RNA sequence: GGAUGACCCCAGGCGGUAGGGGAGCGUUCCCGAUGCCGAUGAAGGCCGACCCGCGAGGGCGGCUGGAGGUAAGGGAAGUGC
RNA sequence: GUGGAGCCUGGGAGUGAGGGCGCGAGCGAUAACGUCCGCGUCCGAGCGCGGGAACAACCGAGACCGCCAGCUAAGGCCCCC
RNA sequence: CGUGAGGGAAAGGUGAAAAGAACCCCGGGAGGGGAGUGAAAUAGAGCCUGAAACCGUGGGCUUACAAGCAGUCACGGCCCCGCAGGGGUUGUGGCGUGCCUAUUGAAGCAUGAGCCGGCGACUCACGGUCGUGGGCGAGCUUAAGCCGUUGAGGCGGAGGC
């Protein structure tokens, strides 16, 4: 905001030599390398995105903690419905859980449990898959998932 | 017992007045009183009003008598300082500081 | 974001101070002259530790010789006698016989005496 | 009664019933060594030339450590080089048993 | 194990007469029975050697032409305030001095080698009055 | 003359060894031989008014 | 040696400015965190002759402070006077 | 002749003011702490250390850390020492 | 601040709650001392925390025949903590030419710095060329956009090597 104007002569006053106050070095001025917004994304090849969506679930199988699932019995959106259904299901929240199924009704009562972490089909990605402990899916969840690895 | 006085923000210069305290951190209660009373300084005014200020304080504060009392110990810290212009030949300006002084008087009695 | 400066600076400046109490003046109050103090401090340090070794040897040395004047020889040849003869005694040593065994110094004066 | 004794390249005098740490050596703790005599003295009187070849003296590692930090610095002016450098000596304090001879 | 220092010794003087003594070789001598290097628990930081009393200073003996061709010295400060003493005007005059010169010059300088010089006192004439202290003769 | 001026600044060891003598020294007082009060001597009692052991100032 | 830097034995090299290579410490922020420490005291400040590290440091203890701080492992920089 | 030798290909440099000394020459005056080449060396960067009274480059010698141990180098061994 | 166009500041925080200190005593007052509130008043309004330079009071060591880049090494004294160990200070001795910068060369009588604190200088985007960790391989790869999610990714073969 200030003057592009030298603020005492070059020479003779006894004090350093100055151009204007937006200089750096004076307290106010413009910092020097600053942080300019910015674009961090950038294109991770395809195949390579793929790999990791086999790697990551391919992981969990191994480990016994994913659980395919043909649908959701006792739960027509209702927090308490699928936190009981869960409970027939082998998971009482002690470990965290991706939940994947395009049904807004299962993932809804199955939303604001701090165990689980909802998701979509179409939605599904390795953070999230990694992120969690347990991966319980889903047979059309898992033929979009399919579908992808090809 | 121990009776303390303190008078801060007082607008005389530090340096000039320690020069009164030291004339009586350690005197008599009378003999601080005898001295501050003939000392030609501005800072006698000044200390010998703690001083008296204090013995107050031991007196009905504390219950304390006179002619037990002494000054036990006795300082001056300084206050921060009122800075003013003063102009010089050219246009110049310096800075005068008019400081400033927290004297500080503290009695117990003396047994003897 | 803003990495300010906050609390590292503070933190080496009362280091390097209190590497330094002790210290005449703002050799031991400002950082930049007490700071400036301790890198000469430092090599005085490896330097005299160097120096204290054969500052020593001078000592005793001047022992050994006053001692074996008090038996009419010189530290020079009393140390070819103990020498070629075959006593492998250091000097801290000797030294510490010279002032505190003089009998038991006596002996090896005889034997380098000797083994001239 | 004494005697001096080279450990280490360097020779203490050493009385039985004595302290000395010296220069660490190869003995776990507990057990004792035997350390050559140069020269034993007072009561007696030998004189090893180099050695007294007979006797020695016999003491216990009581236990090893790390001497009191020393701080090694070099400075070089108007060059710009400084360095730190913290030292520690390992030795092993031992107790002077008796001796031979 | 640690280098032995002395704990508080003793003052031990000592009587020299010099005569026939060539000055220098004597003073050598003089400084290190002053220092104290003559004596196996020698410490440089400190006053111990011994209490050298010499008589009869008057009666030195110098080589060469020196009575005449060698000169002592004294600036004062002062513009053309240099005095130059010659050697035979100084033995003729204060001949205690010629001695004490020789030696403070081969005593360290500073505060020891200056409270050392303290202790060697000179005479020209055989008698001194440090008879209370009972000066071992010694021969130099 | 060229405005002379203080090389380096005084130290706290100089600049108070220099005030080795601001040291300031008592009054000097005596008793009033009437008032027995303390006062500078030759001076005339400012607190009974007497002096050679007369009223002179009416207090 | 042994067995895939675990650690031991041996021999050797190790002054260094311009400058090149390496391995590390710390500051702010992010995932780790719906978590974990915390008024039985967070960060900050003031001591320490103790502990670890070659070191930059990091621990630990006491006083102060009075509501925050944030690990293993990674990431990103307005990163050290 | 296995050496912080060499050769090959790439990455990053800095340097392109040098100074003293010995020797061989030009210039100058069979002057210059002078100038300019050549061959060496050392300082630069070894203003670290012993010698030379002191003192970049002269002699000794290439400082990883510690030791209240030992032999030596130059140079010293009458006191300072 | 400048006739003017114009330049252009500093300056946030008591506490949970004002419960913001009645009344008393020295004081002309300022201020303070009791008392009273509060968890806390060295949170008392000049108010969170409260560093450093800088000024002072009290205490331990030390200092008036001494020569100094202020240190270092060694020994001794006195003082504290302790029970062959430490810490503090400094008498004597040995050694010793500040930091930075610029230079063939500086303690240098060559530069800069009163001191403290706090700001203060190798970056970002696109493009090259190497190296590197990964993916695919006679192949590799999407751009803008379309769809999806609002901290979910997919699509798109135009085009590029
Ligand atoms: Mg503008
Ligand atoms: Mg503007
Ligand atoms: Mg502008
Ligand atoms: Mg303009
Ligand atoms: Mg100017
Ligand atoms: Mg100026
Ligand atoms: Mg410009
Ligand atoms: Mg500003
Ligand atoms: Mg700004
Ligand atoms: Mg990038
Ligand atoms: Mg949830
Ligand atoms: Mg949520
Ligand atoms: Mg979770
Ligand atoms: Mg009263
Ligand atoms: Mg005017
Ligand atoms: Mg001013
Ligand atoms: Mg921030
Ligand atoms: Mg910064
Ligand atoms: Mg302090
Ligand atoms: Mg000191
Ligand atoms: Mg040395
Ligand atoms: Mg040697
Ligand atoms: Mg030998
Ligand atoms: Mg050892
Ligand atoms: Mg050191
Ligand atoms: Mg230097
Ligand atoms: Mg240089
Ligand atoms: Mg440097
Ligand atoms: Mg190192
Ligand atoms: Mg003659
Ligand atoms: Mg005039
Ligand atoms: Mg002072
Ligand atoms: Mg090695
Ligand atoms: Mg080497
Ligand atoms: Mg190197
Ligand atoms: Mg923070
Ligand atoms: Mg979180
Ligand atoms: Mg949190
Ligand atoms: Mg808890
Ligand atoms: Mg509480
Ligand atoms: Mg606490
Ligand atoms: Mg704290
Ligand atoms: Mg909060
Ligand atoms: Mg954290
Ligand atoms: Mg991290
Ligand atoms: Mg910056
Ligand atoms: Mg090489
Ligand atoms: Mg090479
Ligand atoms: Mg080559
Ligand atoms: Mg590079
Ligand atoms: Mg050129
Ligand atoms: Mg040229
Ligand atoms: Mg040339
Ligand atoms: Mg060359
Ligand atoms: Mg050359
Ligand atoms: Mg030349
Ligand atoms: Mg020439
Ligand atoms: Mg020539
Ligand atoms: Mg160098
Ligand atoms: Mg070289
Ligand atoms: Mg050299
Ligand atoms: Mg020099
Ligand atoms: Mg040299
Ligand atoms: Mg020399
Ligand atoms: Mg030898
Ligand atoms: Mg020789
Ligand atoms: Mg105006
Ligand atoms: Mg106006
Ligand atoms: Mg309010
Ligand atoms: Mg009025
Ligand atoms: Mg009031
Ligand atoms: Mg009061
Ligand atoms: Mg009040
Ligand atoms: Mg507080
Ligand atoms: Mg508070
Ligand atoms: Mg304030
Ligand atoms: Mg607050
Ligand atoms: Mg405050
Ligand atoms: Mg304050
Ligand atoms: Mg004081
Ligand atoms: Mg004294
Ligand atoms: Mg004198
Ligand atoms: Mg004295
Ligand atoms: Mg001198
Ligand atoms: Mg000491
Ligand atoms: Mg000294
Ligand atoms: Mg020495
Ligand atoms: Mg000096
Ligand atoms: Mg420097
Ligand atoms: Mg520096
Ligand atoms: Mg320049
Ligand atoms: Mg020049
Ligand atoms: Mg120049
Ligand atoms: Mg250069
Ligand atoms: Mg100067
Ligand atoms: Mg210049
Ligand atoms: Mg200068
Ligand atoms: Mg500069
Ligand atoms: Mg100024
Ligand atoms: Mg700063
Ligand atoms: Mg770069
Ligand atoms: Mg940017
Ligand atoms: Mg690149
Ligand atoms: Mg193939
Ligand atoms: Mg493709
Ligand atoms: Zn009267």
């Amino acid at each position: 905001a200030y003057s592009g104007r030298k603020i005492w002569p070059q020479k003779h006053t006894g004090r350093a030599r100055h151009g204007d106050i937006g200089a750096p070095i004076f307290v106010g001025g413009g910092v020097v390398f600053g942080p300019k917004p910015r674009d961090y994304s950038y294109t991770l090849p395809k195949k390579v995105r793929k790999k990791g969506l086999a790697m990551a679930v391919a992981d969990r199988a191994r480990e016994g903690k994913l659980l395919l699932v043909e649908a959701f019995a006792g739960v027509n959106g209702k927090t308490k419905e699928f936190l009981a259904w869960a409970k027939e299901a082998g998971l009482d929240g002690s470990e965290s859980v991706l939940l994947v199924t395009g049904n807004e009704l299962v993932r809804r009562a199955a939303r604001n449990l701090p165990w689980v972490v909802t998701l979509a089909p179409e939605g599904l990605n390795v953070y999230d898959i990694v992120r969690t402990e347990r991966l319980v899916m889903d047979l059309d969840a898992w033929e979009v998932f399919q579908n992808r690895i090809g | 017992m121990e009776a303390k006085a303190i008078a801060r923000y007082v607008r005389i210069s530090p340096r000039k007045v320690r020069l009164v305290v030291d004339l009586i951190r350690g005197k008599s209660l009378e003999e601080a009183r005898n001295i501050l009373r003939y000392t030609n300084k501005r800072g006698a005014y000044f200390v010998a009003k703690v001083l008296e200020s204090a013995a107050a304080n031991a007196v009905n504060n504390h219950d304390m008598l006179e002619d037990r009392l002494y000054v036990k110990a006795a300082y001056v810290d300084e206050g921060p300082a009122l800075k003013r212009v003063l102009p010089r030949a050219r246009g110049r300006a310096d800075i005068i500081k008019k400081r400033t002084s927290h004297i500080t008087v503290i009695l117990g009695e003396k047994h003897g | 974001p803003r990495a300010k400066t906050g609390v590292v600076r503070r933190r080496k400046h009362k280091k390097i101070l209190k590497l330094a109490k002790g210290y005449w003046g703002l050799r031991s109050k400002s950082f930049r002259k007490a700071r400036e103090t301790l890198f000469a401090a430092g090599n005085y340090a490896y330097a005299h530790r160097k120096r204290r070794k054969r500052d020593f040897r001078r000592l005793w040395i001047v022992r050994i010789n006053a001692a074996c004047r008090q038996h009419g020889l010189n530290y020079s040849t009393f140390i070819h006698g103990l020498k070629k003869a075959g006593i492998e005694v250091d000097r801290k040593n000797l030294a510490d016989l010279a002032v505190r065994e003089p009998q038991v110094f006596a002996e090896l004066v005889e034997r380098a005496k000797a083994a001239q | 009664m004494f005697a001096i004794v080279k450990t280490g390249g360097k020779q203490y005098r050493v009385e039985p019933g004595l302290k000395l740490r010296v220069e660490k050596l190869d003995a776990e703790p507990g057990a004792t060594v035997e350390l050559p005599v140069l020269l034993l003295g007072g009561e007696k009187t030998v004189v090893g030339t180099p050695v007294v070849e007979g006797a020695s003296v016999v003491a216990e590692v009581l236990g090893h450590g790390r001497g009191k930090k020393i701080l090694v610095s070099k400075f070089k002016a108007k060059v710009q080089y400084r360095r730190k450098k913290g030292h520690r000596q390992p030795y092993t304090e031992l107790l002077i048993k008796e001796i031979r001879g | 194990m640690k280098t032995y220092v002395p704990k508080q010794v003793e003052p031990r003087w000592v009587l020299i007469d010099a005569e026939g003594k060539t000055l220098g070789r004597l003073a050598t001598k003089i400084a290190t029975l002053l220092r104290g290097k003559h004596r196996p628990d020698w410490t440089p930081n400190v006053a111990m050697g011994d209490f050298v009393v010499v008589v009869n200073a008057d009666k030195i003996r110098v080589t060469g032409k020196k009575l005449e061709q060698k000169i002592y010295t004294r600036y004062s400060g002062y513009p053309g305030g240099l005095k130059k003493i010659p050697l035979e005007k100084m033995l003729a005059t204060h001949p205690e001095r010629v001695l004490e010169h020789a030696v403070k010059g081969m005593l360290p300088k500073g505060p020891l080698g200056r409270r050392l010089f303290k202790r060697l006192k000179v005479y020209a004439g055989p008698d001194h009055p440090h008879q209370a202290q009972r000066p071992e003769k010694l021969e130099v | 003359a060229k405005h002379p001026v203080p090389k380096k600044k005084t130290s706290k060891a100089r600049r108070d060894a220099r005030r080795s003598h601001h040291a300031l020294t008592p009054p000097t007082l005596v008793p009033c031989p009437e008032c027995k009060a303390m006062k500078p001597p030759h001076t005339v009692c400012p607190e009974c008014g007497y002096y050679a052991g007369r009223k002179v100032l009416e207090v």
